[PDB]
């Protein structure tokens, strides 16, 4: 799929379609995450309600019931109610897509600018500067959708990419350009992108509108990493082909953002569904949780039941039928007809007619009324408010919260979600003599396992550095006036070092901090701009975070880095501004892993090589001679400490080069550098022969920080028995220290890395997919016993608890390729990570991230929960079962594309773990207790068939029928469903270990909902033979005499019976008694006594006139009532009580503990992931 | 020049106790300290229930009869009723016996051969029966509650209107179908099956006694029904001319309706009783009543005129004379599941309190929670 793109050409016959439009018509580009289109949402939506088997069972009886008619009849009010409650469940679905749809909208009326008064052909030397100038020629503002192949756009500083383009030209000569690229992977460095060169004098949109070209492309392939184009112009001084090859190098996509550039200039490629992003994320699914699934199941098994009461029915009604000596006979006109069977037949359709309620028509819209209710309670919670951002947490999706409470496994992404892009100069060993004051949370929550109250000691160490800091900063001012001195952006705290840079250790110590402070505001790519807003602030622009950090480090002690010169730099020391003179400068590499510069030292002048990198990549450049080989120990000793702190090191070795040797070298050097024939290992010799020798002056530790109350957060979910998989788009080492700080990893932890490397290569086997092979199974075989085999991992999805032995796995994307490739490496490579307590996969695409949860959801049947920020959680998080987005300052498509969307990702927990909670048991409780009451009423029918001969009178008035399930026994199981709670939500944090109980799937089985239609079906016999056995005597049950024989007055009995019990059960299986749902349990029996009063004082209800009267005024209905509901809910209450006092569950022992006060120290709305938290009694 | 030009160019939620979900609410623990009791104070006071109840349930003293094979096995003599057609209860007296006696009179002037002449039966009671004494008929293997049956009926008529053909036939749910209109054209008044089947037989206005005729025992048929049902039984507005008696009441009405044998259903409080089709198998309608006098111990007579069939389905028809109680007639099973309740109860508190002072645990022990134990 090759697509030929016209820039001011037109195009040429073959590519029209005989119309004035071409063949090819490219996507718009605009961006769609809604479940549905316009046109697709009701076929869509009512395959989705109608993938309920109940719904397929209403559908099919009214069908049935209209065309036959038969018994009963009356169609109109029979097909009502499944109509309303389909019509009612696809707007709730339409109001969701709708908010969805509104983001989309806002994500595409995002402005840009197009080039205009050039007609774009493709959808309905190179500049001559001898055709005419146009003046409507301009850059007008217009929307991202408004953006078609061919267009050429022009992007602002900061400004977000709106297409896959092609870069033309910049406002940097030479045509460099800087994107961040958090979104597509997770860099937290700046991308350098080039302008193909041809068109890099093209600065204006005249000079654009006199170009005439056209570009060769592949088609869209879903590769980040590859792009292959070929543009082609037309020599304006010779008619002939040139033709300019189109890498990576010059593509921007759309995920993108330019950074530190004025504009940038380019050509579309792709719109749309044909960028690289949207062809990794995928469709937005519609998710159905997993009790909805299994609640299929359990309504199938409703199913049998009623097929097994209709036939039972049926039978003995046609073996009645066959009978003799009939009062049917003498007194209905009644015929022994033909065929027994076939009258077996009708009373068969008959009794399924009776006995519909069987399966509850409102099953499906409490369900979802409840979820609806349960997303809404979710939304209207404070505590997931983020203040920052102004953002609650919206459900995307109002139907899965119950998933949110049965997850085991959380897939997480590394960069902006688990860390703020936020990097922090923190620490620096000088000489052998660490500096720097930190305080982190991992350290708190590492001593908090030690023992030590780390509540008392972190915000006594935090008071400690915050005194140290001031000091710092008024000795810092008293040192020197410094013109770019601002002390609200400081973050090394070290007191020691500017007491010091004075005196303090000896002038040894003072010129060695001196010059190291300088070297770190010497050797880097830092570019000073003054600031917008302040003209004397200046703004330190940089591709690197941690070089900025280096660099505003070394501004505030009073080594500023401003300007630039014609040559070198001028250094603002202690408020002196000195220039220096830079001979050269060799770029850092992610194959060098080193950067460098060289300084003139005036006298004959020498030279000064200081060189900045990994702190093994500088070891190994040293000094045998010289050394002084004990700041060589402390020095790594330090670095060992920092990085297992979690921060990124460096070392910094300066070499004295005598002119003579820099003479030599910069020749060479020059030579090297006009050299042609890939000059880059021309000048790594040359750089390798030079760097071969340094001195070592120190090191330093960036921290790059995380989001707020991560590692509490990651330790709480890890006592809720979740584990939590790291899945970065981002180097190993980063991955490597991020999980070092979020305590995911810690000393004394083997790694267990999948390197595909070819010295190890050497050992293995021969080449890779046998050495990943070899390196699992000899993981497999030695720390742990088991090797991949399917008897294993049936045997390892019976046991969800957490692992132990202090493994964590590291599998970049090149050995993932191959660990995920072939289906027993992928039983390996899972078995490997079920053990193994941490695992970090690093280096990862967009669809390896999905495959990964994938791989673990289908293997291993189980919860998954993806979070992240960016394009490539888009596809981690539509393939999960529930999917979280973390919201920002702006619009995210991994928020727009998820079920939850957090402000922070410390919210998880409280969402999370409350929120799951809350969910699963509400749910869990709810499902059985509706099957429960139903069937009650439902099977009294049943019952009074054994007295009628099955023939099909009903023993209910017509409007208990409906009011029943309508409002009779309704609203107790709903507000069960919305508002119970089993331990608040305090207790949900203190005690996470509440939560196994849903990741071992105990609240919720096929299991207790059998035992709950058990108990329905002993309470029917109960409710029905009650009553019956009072009248079956004589009949007579009133004082008076009179008659109380008709079958609506014992329907009366048996529905006040089954009513209260039901209600009362709902009652008792509650956890929380409220105001609010008390009042709706009792309103709701007082209901079923004020409808039979109402209704029966009117003359409407024909045999049904008195009843209220005639019943209640009956002591025989009271005498029934009372000893029935004693027998309906005696058996489960002494079941609960042998089982709370015996075998009690962990909630059960909580609730017990919250009775004794062993939780009355803690505050109502209690976060123990808040940073700002008052500190707690005990 | 252009890029010159290009570069010039809350929601926080309410805090609430509701939207919060922090309402006020207290939290149950059930420790057996609070379940024991509770489970004694339901087995002790269902047991003084059922022992009240069953205790005024020994006193309802009755008299059942079934005189469906008098036509056949009664005598124009003085007979004693075999005894499984009586059965006799009187508290002050368990050891009655005493069987009461029948005589068949027969009405060769009747050409109805299946039910004819009258049934007269002789009991003897030990015991007075209070000053409201209920006589009811029972039914024995009829059953009014089929489902074509139990619907066939007009509510149009019961309301006194006079109900079009269309009206009473196509009615939806209820209508009277397959008895609707005879073969005339005529609508049959009370329509449907369940008027047309009508229990027939003729009770009398009084019991005789045998021993002394100068006072005999009165019953009545007015008060033998709710009197809320004549807000809904109305006298009919038909005209003689458009009605006709159902099918199996042409006997009762050879020649027809006319201007004034019309029946008026909201005086008829035996046509409002059979209405009211019974729920089950045996059927038990009040027939007759005294609300005045009790009923002393003697020797009666009951001469009942019979009309409905029962012998073609093995079907029984009988009486039933009581005075009854405020739970009804006489039926034993409240007591006994009161007292079973009750008992149920106690022993379960005995079990658990048994279980617990052997196996019982300590309540608020955070090292029973299952993570503390593994
Ligand atoms: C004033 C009311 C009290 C207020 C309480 C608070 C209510 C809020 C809580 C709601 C929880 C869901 C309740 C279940 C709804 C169905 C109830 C039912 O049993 O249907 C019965 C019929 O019902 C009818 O025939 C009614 C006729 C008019 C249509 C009314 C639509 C019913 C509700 C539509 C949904 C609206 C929900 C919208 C909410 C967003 C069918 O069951 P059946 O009779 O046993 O079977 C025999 C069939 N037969 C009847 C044909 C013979
Ligand atoms: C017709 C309305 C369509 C919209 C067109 C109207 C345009 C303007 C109308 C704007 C009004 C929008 C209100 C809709 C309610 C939810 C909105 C919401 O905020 O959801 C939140 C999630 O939180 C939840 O999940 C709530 C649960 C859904 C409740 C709605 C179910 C509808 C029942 C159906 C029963 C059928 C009854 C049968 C008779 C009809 C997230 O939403 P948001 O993205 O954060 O933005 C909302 C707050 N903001 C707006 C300030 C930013
Ligand atoms: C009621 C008497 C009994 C009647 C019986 C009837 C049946 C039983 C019914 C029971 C209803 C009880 C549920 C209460 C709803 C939760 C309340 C809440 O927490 O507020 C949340 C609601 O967020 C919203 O934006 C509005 C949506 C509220 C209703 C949506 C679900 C309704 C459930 C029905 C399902 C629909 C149909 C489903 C069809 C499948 C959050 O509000 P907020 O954040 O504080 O607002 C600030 C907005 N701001 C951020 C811009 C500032
Ligand atoms: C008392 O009620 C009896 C039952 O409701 C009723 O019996 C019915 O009497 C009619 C006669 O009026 C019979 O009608 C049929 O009789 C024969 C036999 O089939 C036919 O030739 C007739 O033409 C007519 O079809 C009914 O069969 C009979 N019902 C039963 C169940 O036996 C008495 O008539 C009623 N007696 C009084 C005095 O009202
Ligand atoms: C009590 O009832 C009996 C029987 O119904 C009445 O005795 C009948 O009286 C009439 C006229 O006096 C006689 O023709 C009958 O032969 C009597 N029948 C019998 C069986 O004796 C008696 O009159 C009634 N008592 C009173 C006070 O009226
Ligand atoms: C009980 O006594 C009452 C009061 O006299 C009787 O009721 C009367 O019955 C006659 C029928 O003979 C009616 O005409 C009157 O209208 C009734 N009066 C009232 C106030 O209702 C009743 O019949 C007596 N019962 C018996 C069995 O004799
Ligand atoms: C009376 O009934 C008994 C049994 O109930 C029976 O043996 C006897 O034959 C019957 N008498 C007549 C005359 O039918
Ligand atoms: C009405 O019919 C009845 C049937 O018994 C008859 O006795 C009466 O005489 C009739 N009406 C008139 C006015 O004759
Ligand atoms: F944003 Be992550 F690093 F994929
Ligand atoms: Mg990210």
């Amino acid at each position: 799929e090759l697509r030929t793109v016209y820039y001011n050409m037109p195009l040429p016959k073959d590519m029209i379609d005989e119309e004035g439009n071409p063949i090819m018509q490219y996507p718009r580009n605009k961006i769609r995450t809604t479940k549905y289109t316009p046109l697709t949402f009701l076929p869509k939506n009512i395959l989705f309600q109608f993938h309920n088997f109940a719904n397929v069972y209403f559908l099919v009886l009214i069908i049935l019931g209209a065309f036959q008619i038969f018994g009963v009849t009356n169609p109109g009010l029979s097909a009502v109610p499944l109509v309303v409650i389909v019509i009612i469940t696809a707007i709730k679905d339409a109001i969701e897509d709708s908010r969805r749809t509104v983001l989309d909208l806002e994500v595409n009326n995002t402005k840009t600018h197009i080039l205009e008064g050039v007609e774009n052909e493709n959808v309905s030397n190179i500049v001559d500067r001898s055709l005419p100038p146009r003046t409507d020629c301009k850059f007008a503002k217009n929307y991202w959708k408004g953006v078609k192949v061919g267009d050429i756009v022009r992007i602002h500083n900061n400004d977000e990419i709106p297409a896959d383009i092609i870069l033309l030209s910049t406002s940097d000569t030479d045509g460099a350009c800087y994107v961040e690229t958090k979104n597509l992977d997770g860099e937290t460095n700046l991308k350098v992108r080039q302008s193909l060169k041809c068109t890099n004098t093209i600065r204006t949109s005249k000079d654009i509108a006199r170009t005439k070209f056209w570009i060769e492309s592949e088609g869209p392939h879903s590769n980040l990493y590859t792009y292959q184009g070929n543009m082609k112009w037309r020599n304006l001084a010779d008619g002939e082909i040139r033709n300019e090859p189109i890498t990576i190098n010059n593509v921007l996509l759309r995920g993108c953002t330019l950074r530190n550039t004025k504009w940038a200039m380019g050509v579309v490629m792709f719109t749309g569904g044909d960028t690289k992003i949207m062809l990794n994320s995928g469709i937005t699914p519609t998710k159905k949780s997993r009790i909805s699934r299994e609640l299929n199941f359990s309504v199938v098994i409703n199913f049998v039941l009623l097929f097994i009461l209709c036939f039972v029915s049926g039978i003995a009604n046609g073996v009645y039928y066959d009978k003799k000596g009939r009062s049917r006979f003498s007194y209905e006109f009644g015929t022994i007809a033909g065929s027994a069977a076939t009258n077996g037949f009708v009373s068969f359709w008959v009794a399924v007619i009776l006995y519909q309620s069987l399966v509850p028509i409102s099953l499906y819209i409490s369900v979802e009324i409840i979820k609806t209710a349960q997303a809404a309670f979710i939304y209207g919670d404070v505590l997931l408010y983020n203040a920052k951002l102004d953002y609650p947490c919206t459900p995307k999706s109002w139907n899965i919260s119950d998933d949110l409470g049965q997850v085991e496994y959380i897939f997480s992404d590394k960069t902006g979600t688990l860390t703020q892009n936020v990097m922090e100069f923190k620490k620096c060993t000088i000489n052998g003599v660490s500096y720097g004051r930190a305080y982190t949370e991992a350290l708190a929550g590492l001593r908090k396992r030690q023992g030590i109250d780390v509540e008392t000691e972190g915000r006594r160490e935090k008071a400690e550095i915050a005194k140290d800091r001031d000091t710092m900063i008024d000795e810092l001012r008293a040192l020197s006036g410094n013109s770019q001195f601002y002390p609200e952006e400081v973050t090394f705290v070290s007191k020691e070092f500017v007491r010091d840079l004075k005196g303090a250790s000896g002038e040894v110590q003072q010129r060695c901090c001196e010059h190291f402070m300088l070297a770190l505001a010497l050797c880097h790519s830092v570019l000073v701009e003054a600031n917008p807003d302040n003209p004397k602030k200046l703004d330190l622009k940089a591709q690197s975070p941690d070089e900025a950090a280096l660099v505003a480090t070394a501004r505030d002690v009073g080594f500023s880095f401003v300007g630039k010169t014609k040559k070198g730099l001028i250094i603002e020391m202690q408020g002196i501004q000195k220039e220096f003179e830079i001979l050269n400068i060799l770029e850092f590499n992610s194959s060098r892993k080193r950067m460098s510069c060289i300084v003139k030292i005036p006298g004959e002048p020498r030279a000064l090589l200081i060189c900045k990198g990994a702190d093994s990549i500088i070891y190994s450049r040293l000094s045998r001679q010289s050394n002084s080989e004990a700041i060589l120990e402390k020095t790594a000793l330090h670095l060992e400490q920092y990085a297992t702190e979690g921060l990124r090191t460096l070392c910094i070795a300066q070499r004295e080069l005598s002119w003579s040797e820099y003479e030599k070298w910069n020749e060479k050097y020059d030579i090297a550098a006009a050299s042609l024939a890939n000059r880059e290992d021309e000048l790594e010799v040359v750089a390798d022969s030079i760097e071969r020798e340094l001195i070592l002056l120190g090191g330093t530790a960036i921290e790059d920080r995380l989001q707020d109350g991560v590692p509490d957060c990651i330790e709480l979910l890890a006592e809720a028995g979740i584990k939590l998989w790291v899945l970065t788009g981002d180097k190993v080492e980063t991955a490597i220290n991020i999980g070092f700080s979020c305590n995911l990893l810690n000393n004394e932890m083997e790694l267990l890395v999948i390197k595909t490397t070819g010295d190890d290569v050497k050992e293995f086997g021969s080449e890779p997919s046998e050495i990943v092979d070899a390196l699992l199974s000899k993981y497999l075989k030695e720390y742990f016993n088991l090797t991949g085999s399917e008897e294993e991992i049936f045997e390892a999805k019976k046991d969800h608890e957490f692992p132990k032995g202090n493994y964590a796995i590291v599998i970049d994307g090149d050995a993932l390729k191959l660990a995920l490739y072939g289906e027993d490496i992928r039983r390996k490579f899972l078995l490997l990570c079920k053990n193994c307590r941490a695992v970090l996969c690093c280096r990862v695409s967009p669809s390896q991230k999905a495959a990964v949860v994938k791989l673990v959801k289908d293997s291993l049947d189980v919860m998954t929960l993806a979070i992240g920020d960016g394009s490539n959680d888009v596809a981690m998080i539509q393939s999960a079962d529930v999917g979280i987005g973390i919201a920002g300052e702006e619009g995210r498509q991994a928020v727009m594309c998820s079920d939850y969307a957090i402000g922070q990702f410390r919210y998880l927990a409280r969402l999370v773990l409350v929120h799951g909670r809350w969910s699963y048991k509400r749910l869990a409780e709810m499902i059985p207790e509706f099957f429960y009451k139903n069937m009650i009423f439902a099977l009294a029918l049943f019952w009074y068939g054994i007295y009628n001969d099955f023939d099909g009178s009903y023993l209910y008035e017509y409007t208990y029928m409906m009011f029943y399930n309508l409002a009779f026994t309704s609203l107790p199981v709903i507000f069960l469903g919305i508002l119970d709670q089993d331990v608040n939500d305090t207790i949900s944090l203190v005690v996470p270990q509440l939560y196994r109980v849903g990741i071992l799937r105990k609240e919720w089985n096929q299991r207790k909902f059998l035992w709950y239609m058990l108990d329905g079906l002993y309470q029917s016999i109960i409710c029905f033979f009650f009553p019956y056995l009072v009248y079956h005597k004589n009949m007579i049950v009133t004082s008076n005499g009179l008659g109380l024989d008709h079958r609506y007055f014992v329907g009366v009995y048996v529905t006040t019976i089954a009513v209260i019990s039901c209600n009362t059960y709902v009652l008792l299986h509650q956890y929380r008694w409220d105001w609010f749902s008390g009042l709706f349990i009792a309103l709701s029996c007082l209901v079923v006594f004020a409808w039979t009063g109402i209704w029966s004082s009117a003359i409407a209800s024909r045999e049904f006139f008195k009843a209220a009267a005639r019943i209640y005024g009956a002591p025989s209905f009271w005498a029934v009532f009372f000893v029935a509901v004693l027998f309906c809910l005696l058996p489960r209450f002494t079941y609960d009580s042998f089982q709370k006092f015996f075998y009690p569950t962990d909630v059960e022992i909580v609730r017990e503990m919250w009775q004794h006060g062993h939780f009355d120290h803690y505050p109502p709305g209690y976060d123990p992931t808040d940073p700002n938290r008052p500190k707690v009694t005990k | 020049s252009e890029f010159e030009e290009d570069e010039v160019k809350n929601r926080r939620p309410k805090e609430d106790a509701f939207t919060q979900q922090r309402l006020a609410a207290i939290n149950p623990v059930l420790t057996p300290r609070t379940v024991l009791p509770l489970y004694l104070l339901i087995a002790v006071v269902f047991v003084i229930v059922g022992g009240c109840i069953l205790a005024q349930n020994s006193k309802v003293d009755e008299v059942t009869i079934y005189y469906q094979d008098c036509m056949t096995n009664a005598t124009s003599s003085w007979s004693d009723i075999p005894s499984e057609h009586w059965q006799f209860v009187f508290h002050k007296y368990k050891t009655y016996n005493t069987a009461p006696q029948w005589r068949f009179v027969d009405d060769e002037s009747d050409d109805f051969t299946k039910q004819r002449g009258t049934c007269q039966i002789r009991f003897t009671t030990p015991s007075d029966m209070k000053n409201n004494v209920y006589l009811n008929y029972v039914l024995e293997k009829f059953a009014a509650n089929h489902r074509r049956y139990v619907l066939s009926f007009s509510e149009d008529q019961i309301r006194g209107e006079d109900a079009s053909y269309e009206t009473v036939h196509d009615a939806t749910g209820i209508n009277c179908k397959p008895l609707s209109k005879n073969a005339d054209g005529k609508i049959y008044y009370p329509c449907g099956l369940i008027a047309n089947s009508m229990f027939n037989d003729t009770f009398p206005l009084q019991l005789t006694n045998v021993g002394d005729t100068s006072n005999n025992y009165s019953l009545t048929n007015k008060g033998i029904n709710w009197e809320s049902d004549k807000k809904r039984y109305k006298k009919t507005k038909y005209n003689y001319t458009q009605i006709a008696p159902p099918p199996y009441w042409e006997k009762m009405y050879p020649d027809g309706y006319n201007e004034t044998n019309i029946p008026d259903i909201q005086d008829w409080e035996e046509f409002q009783n059979w209405m009211r089709p019974g729920a089950f198998d045996k059927i038990t309608k009040l027939i007759r009543i005294n609300k005045n006098d009790t009923l002393p111990a003697g020797e009666y007579q009951l001469d009942i005129g019979l009309h409905w069939p029962v012998l073609e389905f093995n079907g029984k028809k009988g009486i039933y004379l009581t005075h009854g109680s405020h739970l009804g007639g006489r039926n034993p099973f409240l007591g006994i599941v009161y007292l079973i309740g009750g008992c149920i109860c106690a022993a379960m508190a005995l079990i658990l309190l048994t279980f617990w002072l052997f196996g019982g645990r300590k309540i608020a022990d955070a090292s029973s929670l299952s993570w503390n134990m593994k």
